[PDB]
């Protein structure tokens, strides 16, 4: 019965109304305190549909301990509606509930860490440094000395990070990114060609060395390391369209489109090759191939994405609105699909569509979209709330 | 070596006398087709000569013309209807392969050609002490007339197969795909080409230790199988 | 023969071939002609060209290496145009044909052990 | 059936040029391998780990794009900075290595290239104007250059099919080319004549490689038969056979012991020459073998080249697999090993050359 409440309550808040699924949140959860995927999905109801987060967390925080995803859904919600420095209290007492140190720790460094006074999320990293926290907490130990200006000692703390937990690449990715903020980078491929030793199937450590090796000259190196990528993995997209775009980056478009051929040889119903393959061809032939692309790969939110910037670039604008809202309602949770959308509504559409492609990026917020990651791992623009983010991606393209 | 046999052949050989020496030859049908047109012309023009050679022998006078198609005269047509089905399961009782004619042409199909040279695979298992693999390996390298052996030892034991390539693909189907082994994996370490077949017929050799291993190979001339194999399975086991 | 058509497949591989591309006719992933072809290379649905030999003038056909090789597709060179439009089950000679790729058909085989043969072809 | 014919004069002062060229390279070669035999065996098999050592950690550095179509051969020329790649254009790119800058092309081919290979005295002891590279192509076309010109100087007018390979004597005056005659020339360059038309193949000729004291040079082609004719008496000194298929590269060694045949039937074949066997059959590759190069001066492993996209480095002697130099995104036509062991390339179908090195 617990089950069908679950599913009828879903369907009810999917189809006609809200106040029922209310409703049938306080009865079934004034049946018993239940898991954390019960009082989760009331909390999720209520995100969707205030103060009354504020209640259920609360009823949360009373009923149910050790369901820490309420715990941080509550601290999240006390920090956006009221303010901040009562909820860091809240985790306070998720302090005084959970001694677990996995993920309260890093979420009262994302709180100490937003406002000023960073020196207290120095010490408080210092104990979960000593606690019992997958070296996880060491990157953002990592990103604590890099966010403010790198020390000697951010070069320090991952390398004693590594010391412990070599087998973890996103640290030597943001060795090497601290390295490539220092003032001479070949330190930075020494820290990229030992994470890639070391990791090794890694596909952003090698896009890292791939782009490092392309921007300081010896283009061929930087063709080399993807092409050890290429090998290494193999067969994914994510090095096929790095080799594609280090191609065309140069001069080699005609590479770059036969390098596109042998990508779309061996991984066919893949979403970013497609979407690059329908930036490659001609303008006139583009038509088809992203036709063969929505063929190939349907429901992909990179090809949706490629078919609304081809309707937006034949200056179609009534169909490339449609085509980004199917963008953005196959998968919400790519961020390019967010950037290109408000980009296209502040170049064709009122002030209210504007409105609207603010609205539903903070309700979902993104991640997993290259550009919207290149401006999330901007550690200048890292701390940053998500509108800014989207606007600093509408601007750079 | 103090001179070799070439300078020792010359030191005086030479002179203006370029040669032509000993040409020795190196170690065709073509199918027809026809359109869909073709093949309804073909079939009507055959089927006309047949009825006409038909109408011909009824013309002679040999026999009457053939069957032409209450409860009395249906009977009778149901006696000749069951004359005319039991007529067709007469054409398809002749004619059918008896026992061992579908045994001699699965054989014509099994078995390829290999003289124009024979097409080789190596591949080396991690174990295949397990009796039901090591069955299908025996059983299907003697169905598809592939020949070979599989020598056993411990963490590379070498499968080497040897027949026509249509049943060489066959057994890279099995060997890679359809026999699910499992850290203990198959992999295809040499598919190429020999002159003529080594092995006699597929035999599980084995020894423990790897000398006799590649003695047993060495008397097929057939070693290199076993130290390639070998050699990349300990450069695996170290990297 | 032409010395610009390279590769060129013998009697054997020219036998297999013709009888691939009879089955692909049968099987429906035949696409005969020289501008089928060009758009099934374009489209990438392509598993190998053939083409021939005895194209007067060759180079109508001769920009599909150059599209073969833009889009690693084996492309082989059969001897006659005649023998390959009737292994197309056309009467009417056909000098470039696209066996296509199909949702898992049973040629896939024989057109992998095909593809591997006529790669070896130029050498 | 040998049959013997009456050849001009030409190839006669020839053959005895190679004969009083080659004895004295046979001599001093002989001589440092009895002297590399007397040094203790400790020294030798420890500077053979410390080889092996290196070749394992062949990693790849430096591939570029050669054109628009896939490239057929390169050679690296003596003083190893230029590497002549040979696109299926009529391009013949020389690349400025390790640094893999663009030099000069080399315009005047039309139909596919087979090999360009650089002079052996060609940086060493060849001025730049004088002839550098020589290339060959899928009509029938031979053609010298320079290293400033690109555009050639006096071409080979002799053949009249696929030339598929060239190579040089270790002299530089002669340049031997198999030609699909079912039979190869020997070009000169000093009398600029054709001194010799050697046919002892029964199908056509692919690869020609010199033994690198001068004195032999092996061939070998699609009638899957390898010749080894000595340049000095005609006569094919040592037929080899037990390849099946299309014998698609010869190399001799430095040691002048083994050729590595390698052959259409995916294998490779050391045979000797003190022995007239086969050695070692490698089971090299899963596709064919297009490229088998020996290690200059020492000679001390066997890299063969691949119809798969690999390239694979056997000790020598021994014969055992220690690396592959995997990457290529199509078949591994040709390459080469530069002339002081540190520096490999491959070119490929791929339109890419790369270089492989020891970290």
């Amino acid at each position: 019965r617990k089950h069908t409440w679950m599913e009828d309550a879903d369907s009810c808040v999917a189809h006609n109304a809200l106040e029922c699924a209310r409703a049938i949140y306080a009865y079934a959860l004034q049946v018993f305190p239940s898991k954390k995927s019960v009082w989760l999905r009331a909390a999720y109801f209520e995100k969707n549909h205030r103060e009354s987060l504020e209640a259920l967390l609360q009823r949360a925080v009373a009923h149910c301990p050790k369901a820490e995803v309420l715990w941080l859904m509550g601290a999240k919600s006390k920090w956006l509606a009221g303010d901040v420095p009562a909820a860091r209290s809240i985790l306070a007492l998720a302090f005084q509930a959970n001694p677990n140190s996995e993920e309260i720790w890093l979420a009262a460094v994302k709180l100490e860490s937003e406002n000023d006074e960073y020196e207290r999320a120095r010490r408080l990293l210092a104990k979960a440094r000593s606690s019992a926290p997958t070296a996880r907490v060491f990157m953002k130990s990592v990103k604590l000395e890099w966010v403010q200006d790198n020390i000697r000692a951010a070069q320090d703390l991952c390398e004693e990070a590594l010391r412990h937990y070599e087998d973890f690449p996103k640290l030597w990715m943001m060795k090497g990114q601290i390295e490539e903020q220092k003032e001479m980078m070949e330190k930075a491929r020494e820290a990229y060609n030992q994470g890639l030793k070391k990791c090794p199937h890694s596909t952003p450590l090698w896009l890292l060395l791939s782009r490092l090796e392309e921007k300081i000259g010896q283009l061929t190196r930087a063709r080399a390391i993807l092409e050890k990528s290429r090998l290494k993995n193999p067969k994914n997209p994510g090095l096929w369209l790095e080799s594609v775009r280090l191609e065309y980056r140069a001069g080699l478009k005609n590479i770059a489109n036969t390098l596109m051929a042998k990508a779309l040889q061996e991984c066919p119903n893949s979403g970013i090759l497609w979407s690059e393959a329908i930036f490659l061809e001609a303008r006139p032939q583009r038509r088809t191939k992203s036709v063969d692309a929505l063929k190939k790969c349907e429901h992909d939110p990179h090809v949706l994405l490629a078919v609304a910037k081809l309707f937006w670039s034949q200056r179609k604008i009534t169909k490339a609105r449609e085509w980004f809202h199917r963008t953005v309602k196959i998968d919400s949770d790519l961020g390019d699909a967010w950037a290109f959308f408000y980009k296209f509504e502040l170049q064709h559409g009122t002030e209210e569509q504007q409105e609207e492609v603010r609205k539903r990026c903070e309700s979902a917020e993104p991640r997993h979209g290259e550009l919207w990651c290149a401006v999330s791992k901007d550690i200048a623009n890292w701390q940053k709330k998500i509108g800014d983010i989207l606007r600093l991606v509408a601007g750079r393209i | 070596p103090e001179i070799e046999w070439w300078d020792s052949y010359i030191i005086f050989g030479i002179t203006n006398l370029v040669e032509h020496p000993a040409q020795l030859n190196p170690p065709v049908t073509l199918g027809v087709y026809l359109t869909k047109k073709e093949q309804k012309k073909l079939r009507r023009q055959t089927r006309r000569e047949a009825q006409k050679e038909l109408q011909e022998k009824v013309r002679l006078g040999l026999m009457p013309p053939p069957e032409p198609k209450p409860t009395k005269v249906e009977a009778h047509v149901r006696a000749q209807m069951a004359k005319r089905q039991k007529a067709h399961e007469e054409a398809n009782a002749a004619r059918k392969l008896t026992a061992e004619q579908r045994k001699v042409k699965k054989i014509k199909k099994l078995k390829e050609d290999i003289s124009q040279g024979v097409h080789i695979s190596v591949y080396r298992v991690r174990n295949l002490s397990n009796p039901a693999k090591k069955f299908k390996i025996e059983a299907n390298a003697g169905q598809l007339y592939l020949t070979g052996v599989v020598v056993l030892h411990k963490d590379v034991n070498v499968v080497v197969v040897e027949g026509g390539p249509k049943a060489q693909k066959k057994f890279k189907r099995l060997m890679l795909h359809r026999i699910k082994w499992d850290t203990n994996k198959c992999v295809l370490v040499w598919e190429g080409t020999a002159k003529d077949r080594s092995f006699g017929e597929m035999k599980f050799k084995q020894c423990p230790t790897e000398n006799m291993a590649r003695e047993h190979f060495k008397k097929h001339g057939a070693e290199h199988y076993w130290d390639l194999a070998l050699s990349e399975s300990v450069l695996e086991s170290t990297d | 023969v032409n010395p610009k058509a390279y590769p060129l497949a013998d009697a054997h591989l020219t036998k297999k071939l013709l009888d691939l591309v009879q089955q692909s006719c049968n099987y429906k992933q035949l696409r005969k002609g020289a501008n089928e072809a060009t758009k099934t290379l374009n489209r990438g649905i392509s598993e190998f060209i053939v083409m021939a030999a005895d194209a007067e003038p060759l180079e109508i056909i001769l920009h599909l290496p150059l599209l073969c090789e833009d889009k690693n597709v084996p492309y082989v060179f059969v001897r006659s145009k005649q023998a390959l439009g009737r292994a197309c089950g056309v009467s009417r000679p056909v000098i470039a044909c696209s066996v296509t790729i199909k949702e898992g058909s049973q040629l896939k085989q024989q057109i992998q052990s095909i593809q591997q043969s006529i790669e070896r072809l130029l050498v | 059936q040998t049959w013997y014919h009456e050849g001009p004069n030409s190839l006669k002062v020839a053959r005895l040029w190679i004969a009083n060229y080659s004895l004295p390279r046979a001599m001093k070669r002989l001589e440092e391998a009895r002297l590399h035999k007397e040094i203790p065996e400790t020294t030798r098999t420890s500077q053979m780990q410390e080889l092996h050592k290196s070749l394992r950690s062949l990693n790849n550095f430096c591939s570029q794009i050669g054109d628009d179509r896939p490239i057929s051969y390169c050679h690296f020329s003596p003083n190893s900075k230029m590497l002549a790649t040979a696109c299926w254009s009529g391009l013949c790119k020389l690349w400025s290595v390790p640094d893999c800058n663009l030099l000069h092309t080399l315009r005047g081919h039309n139909t596919n290239v087979g090999a360009i290979v650089f002079h052996p005295k060609s940086t060493v002891s060849l001025d730049p104007k004088d002839v550098n590279l020589a290339s060959c192509a899928a009509d029938g076309s031979v053609k010298l250059w320079s290293l400033d010109s690109d555009e050639p100087v006096a071409d080979i007018e002799g053949h009249t099919v696929r030339v598929a390979r060239v190579m040089w004597h270790p002299s530089g005056r002669f340049l031997g080319t198999t030609c699909y005659d079912r039979s190869w020339r020997l070009w000169d360059l000093e009398a600029q004549e054709e001194i010799l038309h050697q046919e002892g193949h029964s199908m056509g000729v692919y690869d020609i490689a010199f033994h690198q004291d001068g004195s032999l040079a092996g061939t070998g082609g699609l009638d899957a038969f390898g010749r080894v004719w000595d340049l000095r008496t005609g006569r094919c000194i040592m037929f080899l056979e037990g390849h099946l298929k299309e014998i698609y590269g010869i190399n001799f060694s430095p040691n002048g012991y083994h050729i590595a045949t390698g052959s259409g039937d995916n294998t490779c074949k050391v045979w000797d020459l003190r022995q007239r066997r086969c050695v070692y059959t490698i089971p090299a590759h899963q596709n064919l073998v297009t490229g088998v190069k020996f290690e200059p001066i020492h000679g001390n492993f066997l890299l063969t080249g691949a119809y798969d996209n690999t390239a694979k480095i056997w000790t020598h002697p021994g014969w055992s697999p220690l690396k592959t130099l995997a990457g290529h995104e199509g078949k591994v036509m040709g390459l080469d090993i530069s002339s002081d062991g540190q520096l490999i390339a491959t070119c490929s179908y791929d339109r890419t050359f790369k270089l492989w090195m020891a970290e």
